[PDB]
Formats: structure tokens, sequence, C-alpha cells
């Protein structure tokens, strides 16, 4: 932590650059912050390790798309995230442009399995196209049920952000069921005050709701 | 009152349109005295029915709130209760015991003022400030007989006490039949108080003014010295026609509000030059820069003038300048005064070659939701699609919306595709709807000229969505909306069901 | 009078104040002192206010383009102002909040009130 706290100093930042000449030093360097990884989730302490792991040793450099992927993309600080994977993008980039002997034998295939399952269970997958097309493309170098249907596709999740067109979702559900499709096992509960505001907009304009009447 | 203008098969969708235009400004513009969370839903006007009743709602009193107030600000400002009230609430024309309390106090102020000058400018300042409780014509004869044997007894060289005082005198006068005794010393006052050098004792005569000239039948002999206020009102509107940061702030207000006050319910006690030259001088007070004229300024002045245009008092080459001026105002810049100049081209474009005229101020409104910042957009994109329906035949409308939903230039097409789908389906007539359909085909033949590929695709989504059969695809539309870009595979499935649904609607 | 504006709600005056506070500011302290506090100040307030209202690229003046172009002052409320520019631009809500609750101790309370507002008007 004190070595890469202090990396604008030029002797430490010189021994930085001195380390990765070096494949066993950089090799012993990755280890290290991997032993110490969760003292290092403060915005400038992240940033510093992202500035002393962007040009290291080119073979062991695989071994870092692995402590791309595991540790340090799953940041809250979404430049944090996008400049890990400008990064790991970069490597993925100069690991294909090298020798395929030296990268097959340096990422394991179930490794990679590991990294793939990672990627596709969690959410990041979607987030950040290019990692997982350069990833996948290294592997290959070697109507009214429908619309419940629909409205349990847009509103049964854990949260969202669109909640007014949400609560215009869940308004021409045929109203004699709400409660069955509003009282249910998981429902939002923050798409439930726009329910109440539109059925409120809908009681002071004309006839009655049955939007208001359900939330 | 309330207006002439309004209860008609047309005033209804007027007061409509006006209602969602100064909910947002009373989201935007308005000081939440009344209110403390902070939802938009929250317009209240605290005017009851009037042997008290319920409380009107905020819908039903559109423009029924004073000039003298500030938008949505709640504090005692000398007219809180008017005599109309006064007059029908008390049956006088010529659970607390508040009346015992009141003669109580009458008692304690006339035994008073009949003591250091201090008490007696505070206790006069009292005597207003409790006189909206009294519910006895006897209370008001006491206090203007009162009132009389203090100025008759007290010197003149007091101004403080001259500004607590003048209104006190005007409205114990204003609740009593106007007569010719009454009337001389008070026209007297008010003539001798609005040339004094202390800035509150012209605000208290003119709040008198008002409160003399708002109900009474008034004498021929008094309703002629009313040109002196013209006077006063023409060379106050002439000094303050620049500037207005420099001078003062509720001086003009509320001179601007009783100008408007005579403009309205006294016509032909004054020249048209006179309302000609306020709506002159209130046009150029609207055409200042930000910092110039304030914003509680511009819109009691605007909220004034467009009460002018509701009434049916005013002529129409007045009317037609108010329709310049009130364009040249909607292209100013900033969201809540362009806002407040929408309601102003609203009321103008509700109070009466047209066809051109309406083609030029619709296409403003579009060039309005191109420039502007999107709180200004949803009020627009809110107001149009009834708007264009009600105005002029869909075919004008159709070319309009066509030609300016695919515009490059275009900030984001989101609440324009709102608009496109309410006018779609208000325009479902069968007749139409086969019109509609034309309308369909020809736009496709637009549509196959390509924009980037994932707007392309949802645009043309967002298209047929719009246009499309009553049960259950158009409830599909919010979520078309909720993802705006991002072209994805449940997308283009998504948009091939609609399509084939609309190849077998033809 | 930005301060006064902020408390009466008109954000876009603020704006313009803010923009006008920046250019006499970098006109005289070419900073020195306490114009780099007036710069500081300014260049955290007038990007929650961009963010706040989100201007159309027709009345977005081009120094609200140099700054949204400087962003998509000390290092961890730089690099949470970043992430919180490139949350909103993905309209993510869980990192939102997670930045509300680290950048509440970092800002003073007229711009812990624009955060709230950044944070309420996208959720």
């Amino acid at each position: 932590q004190d070595l890469i706290s202090l990396s604008h100093e030029p002797p430490v930042q010189d021994f930085i650059s001195a380390v990765h000449r070096n494949s066993a030093a950089s090799g012993l360097f990755i280890q290290a912050i991997q032993s110490r990884c969760e003292n290092l989730s403060t915005p400038t302490m992240l940033k510093k390790t992202l500035q002393c792991l962007e040009g290291i040793h080119l073979s062991q450099s695989g071994a870092v798309l692995t402590l791309y992927v595991d540790r340090l993309l799953c940041t809250p600080f979404r430049v944090l995230a996008r400049m890990v994977d400008i990064l790991a993008c970069r490597r993925v980039e100069m690991l294909l442009a090298a020798n395929l002997q030296s990268s097959m034998a340096q990422l394991p295939m179930e490794e990679l399995n590991r990294i793939q399952e990672y990627l596709q269970s969690s959410g990041l997958a979607q987030r950040h196209q290019r990692l997982y097309s350069l990833l996948d493309r290294f592997r290959l170098s070697t109507d009214k049920d429908w619309y419940v249907h629909l409205v349990k596709s847009q509103c049964w999740t854990r949260s969202d952000s669109a909640l007014l067109e949400g609560a215009e979702l869940v308004n021409r559900i045929p109203a004699e069921d709400m409660n069955a499709f509003m009282m249910n096992s998981e429902f939002n509960l923050s798409l439930l005050a726009p329910c109440l505001s539109l059925g409120m907009s809908e009681i002071s304009g004309g006839q009655k709701s049955a939007l208001f009447e359900a939330a | 009152k309330p207006l002439k203008a309004l209860d008609t098969r047309f005033g209804r969708k007027l007061s409509i349109i006006r209602g969602i235009v100064e909910q947002e400004i009373q989201a935007m513009v308005s000081k939440r005295e009344n209110i403390a969370t902070h939802h938009l839903y929250q317009a209240w006007d605290p005017v009851p029915s009037l042997t008290t009743g319920a409380l009107i709602s905020h819908e039903k009193l559109l423009l029924q709130i004073n000039p003298e107030r500030e938008l949505g600000s709640m504090s005692y400002k000398l007219g809180q209760v008017s005599i109309h009230s006064v007059w029908l609430g008390n049956s006088i024309t010529p659970g607390v015991d508040i009346h015992s309390c009141s003669q109580f106090l009458l008692e304690l102020y006339s035994r008073w003022i009949l003591t250091p000058a201090i008490l007696i400018s505070e206790v006069v300042r009292s005597l207003l400030v409790v006189s909206d409780l009294f519910t006895e014509r006897n209370q008001f004869e006491l206090m203007y007989v009162t009132l009389t044997e203090l100025r008759r007894v007290h010197p003149s060289e007091d101004e403080i006490l001259a500004q607590y005082l003048v209104p006190a005198t005007c409205k114990a006068a204003a609740v009593l039949g106007m007569d010719k005794a009454v009337a001389e010393p008070v026209s007297r006052l008010l003539e001798s108080t609005l040339r004094s050098s202390h800035l509150p004792s012209r605000v208290g005569a003119l709040h008198g003014v008002l409160y003399v000239l708002e109900c009474d039948l008034l004498d021929d002999t008094a309703k002629q010295l009313i040109p002196v206020i013209s006077d006063y009102l023409l060379s106050n509107l002439k000094g303050i026609a620049h500037c207005v940061n420099i001078h003062s702030q509720q001086h003009v207000l509320v001179m601007c509000a009783t100008a408007f006050y005579l403009i309205e319910n006294y016509p032909l006690d004054v020249g048209p030059e006179f309302s000609a030259s306020i709506i002159q001088m209130c046009g150029v007070m609207l055409s200042g820069s930000e910092e110039s004229t304030p914003s509680i300024i511009y819109h009691c002045a605007l909220r004034g003038l467009e009460r002018l245009l509701l009434s049916e008092q005013l002529s129409r080459l007045d009317a037609e300048s108010l329709v310049k001026l009130s364009v040249d105002r909607v292209n100013v810049h900033s969201p809540h005064r362009a806002m407040a100049a929408l309601g102003l081209m609203l009321t103008c474009m509700y109070t009466g070659e047209s066809v051109i005229v309406a083609m030029e101020r619709v296409s403003v409104l579009f060039d309005r939701i191109r420039k502007g910042f999107p709180c200004e957009a949803r009020v627009v994109a809110r107001i149009l699609p009834q708007f264009l329906d009600d105005f002029f035949p869909p075919q004008d409308i159709m070319n309009k919306v066509i030609g300016e939903f695919l515009s490059n230039q275009q900030p984001y097409p989101q609440f324009m595709a709102t608009v496109v789908y309410k006018v779609f389906q208000t325009l479902h007539s069968t007749g139409q709807s086969s019109m509609v359909r034309d309308w369909v085909m020809l736009s496709l033949s637009n549509f196959t000229q390509r924009a980037p590929v994932a707007m392309a695709t949802w645009s043309l989504s967002c298209f047929f969505v719009s246009a499309s059969t009553s049960p259950w695809v158009a409830a599909i539309l919010p979520h078309v909306i909720s993802r705006m870009g991002k072209l994805e595979q449940v997308d283009v499935n998504l948009f091939c069901l609609v399509a084939t649904d609309f190849y077998r609607h033809q | 009078a930005a301060s006064c504006q902020l408390l009466a709600r008109d954000y876009t005056g603020a704006l313009a104040v803010f923009t006008r506070m920046q250019r006499l500011a970098r006109e005289h302290g070419s900073a020195l002192g306490a114009f780099s506090d007036v710069l500081v100040r300014c260049e955290v307030s007038r990007v929650l206010l961009l963010l706040l209202l989100q201007p159309p690229p027709a009345k977005l003046l081009p120094e609200h383009a140099q700054t949204l172009e400087k962003y998509s002052l000390p290092e961890e409320l730089f690099l949470l102002l970043q992430s919180l520019v490139m949350a909103t631009h993905e309209k993510d809500t869980e990192a939102i909040k997670s930045l509300q609750v680290e950048m509440w101790p970092l800002l003073t309370a007229e711009q812990n009130h624009l955060l709230h507002l950044v944070l309420q008007e996208t959720i």
C-alpha cells in the first residue's frame, strides 16, 4: 500500500517501472495486490493501483486479465470500472497480438470458463461489450397473457429506473385482477409510489381508478 | 369576479390547458409557503366558498387571485378580505366568539384614541389589521367616526400615522355607502396623500384607492376625481418603463394591479389612450432582460394582461398588440418566463388568413420543443396533442408531425413520440382512421430512407405501436419508449411483432 | 446571488451566474488564492446543475460543452464527480445511491441540496 501510495515520486516510480521489466517480480507484485485487495477500495488508492498496473511485463499481462475481472471491476465508481475495462481490453488485444503458444499455455481453459461464468452469471457482461467480445473471439481463435408476461418481465424485478413507464404498464392491466398482479411475492415497492400518483391524476380529472384503490 | 369567458363549450378545454400550464408554473415559479413536502401536485389556494363553507379547489379559481400577490406566497398583504366578502358574508349591503373580542377591541381603541404618538400609530395599524374580522355595519360606522376624529384632532405632520391610517379610513368608508359627506373627505384625503414623500404612504393610499374603487356604485362627482389617480399612473408607468430594478418592487406591483383593475371594471371613466398606454408600458415591462425586471413583477403584470384579455372589454387592436408582444416574449430563453408567455399565447389564441397565423404560432411551439429545457418540453408535449386535435383539420398537423419528428436537429424524439401516440388515437374516427392508414403508408415511404440504424428501428417501432389496433398493442408504448436507444434482439422481436400485426391491420 | 437563486428555485439563473463567476475568476485569477476557491465551488456546482436540468445542445453553451467533455479540485471529489456523471449518463441508480452516501461529507449544504435533486429527478 505504501509502495503504490507514493507512486508520484520519482524514485518509487522508477522502482515500479523497474518491476515491470522482470517477470517473477511482477508476478509477485500482482500476488501482493491480490493478497491486500480489501483495503484498496477508496477512489485515490484504486486510481493509483490502476496507474501502477497499466503497463507490466507482456507475459504476466494475462494474469492481470484475471485481476481485472474478479476484483476491481465490481466497484461502484464508474470511472474506475471504465478504466479497468480500458486496461483489460488493452490486455486482451496485446494477448491476441502475441504468439498462441505463449498465450494458450498461460491462460487456462477452465479458468477462462470461470471468468466467463462470472461475467454471464453477473450483469457485468451486459454492461461492457468489448471485453466479452474479445474474450469470445479469443475462444474462437482456438395478446392478453402475452401482455401479462410482459408486465411480469418488467415489474417483477429487483429494481428499476423507469418508474413512470412501469406504472403506465401497470395501468392497463384488466383491473379486475390487480391484487393478483400487485400483491405478489416480489413486486417492486418503488413502482408503487408512481402508481399512487398516476391514480390520483386519474381520479382528480374524471372517472375513478383501480390503480389508486389497489395501491 | 369569476369570468364570463369560461363555462362555455369552448372555454372548458381552455381551462384544462391553462390548468396544466399554470400548474407547472406553480411547480417552477411559486413560493411553497402553503406546502411543506416536495410533491408536484401541491397547488392550493385558501379561498373559501361563501355561515362559511368548504374550500375551493385550485383548478376552479383559475385567475381569481389578485395581481398584488406573489405567486403562491402566503402573508397578509392588505387585500385579504374583499368587500364583496364583507357585503355578502355578513349580509350588509348599502368556534370562537370573534365578535365579542372585536367589540371589546373597538371599545379599547376608541377610548385610547379619544397617549403617545407611538401607541396611536400602532393602534390605528392594529385597527386596520383586525378590521378583517368585523361582522357588523355599526362596527365600521364606529371605525370611520373614530378615524375622522383622529384626523381632526391629531396634527398633519405625522406621515407614519398617515400610512397606517389611510387604508383604514378608505375601507371603513368602502364598507359603508359612499355618500357625499363621506366621499368628499376620503377623496380629499387620497388626493392629499398621493403627493407625499413617504413611499408606503403612497402604497397605503393606493390600496385605499383599490378599496374605494372596489364594489360601490360610485358618485358621478366623485368619479371625476378618479383621473388624478390616472395621471399618477401615467407618470409612474412612464418613469418606471425602462428600469424596474432601481426604483422599487411592491409599489410598481400594487400600482399595476390597480391599473389593471381600472382597465377591467371601470372602462368608460377613463379614456382609451390610458389603457393603450398601460398595454404599451407593460409590453415594455415584459421586454426587459432577466436582470432588469424581476420574476414577480413579470408574472404579475403578465397575469394581469391575460386577465384583461379574458375579459370581454378590450378592443381588438389592443388584443392584437398583446398577441404580438406575447409572441416576441415567447421567444425569450428562460424556461418559466417562456412558460408564462406560452400562457399568454394560449389565452391570445382563445379569445378570438388566420390559418397561416396558426401555422406560424404552432411552428413557434415546435421551435420551443427543439430548443428548451426538458420541463418546458414536458409541458408542451402535454399540451400539444389535444391542441392540434381541436384547432384545425388533421392534414396540416399531420404534415407538421411527420416533418418534425424525424429531424436530426431534434434533441430527443421521446416526448414527440408521446405526442404522436396521443394524436393518432385522437384521430381514430373510422373515416379518419382510413386517412390515418394513408398517412402511415406515405410516412413509411418516407421511412424507407435510412436514419442511424438503431435510432431508425426504434422510431419505426414507436410509429407502429403508435398507430395500431385497439386492445393490447398500444399499452406496450411506454415500454417501447422505456428504452430509447440500445438495439437488442428483444427490440427486433417486438418490432417484427408489431410490424406483422400492422401488416394484417390493412 | 447564486446561493439566493438556489434557494428560490431559479436554477437556470444559477447556471448563468455560475458561468459568469467562472469567467470573471479566469480573467482575474491567472489560480491566485480565493479565486481558486471560487473556481472549485463553480466547477462543482455547474456540474450538479448540468445534471439536474439536462440541456439540449441548442441551449448548451460551449463552456458547458468544455466542462462536460472534461468530466465525461481534489482527487477524491473529482473522481466521484466523474463517476456520478458516468452514472447519470448510464442511469444506474444503485451507484448514485452509493455515491450520495460517500459524497455527503465532501460537499457543502448547497451542493448537498443539488446532489439530492440530481439523485431525485433520475429515479
